[PDB]
């Protein structure tokens, strides 16, 4: 869980960094708990790593019977070192106090800073 | 630049966009519309329906053209490609959204045929106009 000592100095797995996510996502609402929602953290490229070095990809979504498709509400990517969480589409930065919170419980074991993902964060394609 | 920075995005619009031209030519709409389409309901081809099913619209099941169904209460169809899984989304919603040609009028004639029943910042219509902007500007990367 996100325990700090749960958090090893190498990064969130991908477990913790949903469980990131789902704390960014409480703050704008999204409705998580409602029957047919779900978040997928099974985002791969063609070799069954994450598609955004430094970062783990989420998708949220909504099956709905009198729909004809999926509906998508989110794609995010969650920083491994920092917890820095983005939705990718819209290029927003998600916040919030208990986000940030978390962030700093993330970097103060880690050491690491968003300045040292810069190069990573640029492969999101939402920042020059 | 900035987009055609996100490398997965990128190899995704690249890998498709010629495959999606002439279903869109076929319901008279821009490529992008439907390409970006297929980017919101695959991850831009990262999800597993989508690389495991080749369903890139994220199709329930029964749909036309399916090879099968899976769950992901409703399941999914399997399709043999990319493009059988385009054909599939013109072949049940085409005629729907043909000559929606603005992104806006795109988002919401899929709602009103039932695609999504769409009802953070942005409504579905914006949203997905956004990322068919996103998908126009990297094809060009």
């Amino acid at each position: 869980s996100l325990q700090p000592a749960r958090i090893k100095d190498s990064g969130l797995t991908r477990e913790q960094a949903e469980q990131v996510l789902r704390v960014a996502l409480k703050h704008q609402d999204y409705q998580l708990q409602r029957p047919g929602v779900f978040i997928d953290g099974d985002l791969q490229d063609e070799n069954g790593k994450p598609p955004h070095p430094g970062y783990y990809d989420f998708s949220l979504g909504y099956n709905d019977p009198k729909a004809g498709a999926t509906e998508y509400w989110g794609l995010f990517s969650v920083s491994l070192n920092t917890g820095d969480t983005w939705e990718i589409n819209s290029c927003k930065r998600l916040d919030g106090a208990e986000l940030r919170a978390l962030q700093r419980r993330v970097m103060a074991r880690t050491g690491k800073s968003l300045a040292d993902e810069k190069s990573q964060r640029e492969g999101l394609g939402c920042e020059d | 630049a900035r987009l055609c920075n996100n490398i997965s995005a990128v190899t995704f619009v690249s890998k498709y966009k010629a495959v999606c031209q002439p279903i869109a030519d076929q319901l008279d709409l821009p490529v992008e519309n439907l390409l970006g389409l297929a980017a919101q309901e695959s991850q831009y081809g990262t999800g597993r329906i989508a690389r495991e099913l080749n369903n890139y619209f994220s199709m329930h099941a029964p749909a036309p053209l399916q090879i099968g169904a899976e769950a992901p209460s409703i399941k999914v169809a399997k399709f043999d490609s990319f493009q059988k899984s385009a054909q599939s989304f013109a072949s049940s919603f085409g005629t729907a959204v043909r000559g929606q040609r603005d992104p806006m009028a795109f988002a919401q004639a899929l709602v009103r045929s039932g695609y999504n029943t769409g009802n953070g910042r942005d409504g579905f219509a914006r949203y997905l106009a956004d990322i068919i902007i996103a998908v126009r500007g990297r094809m060009a990367c």
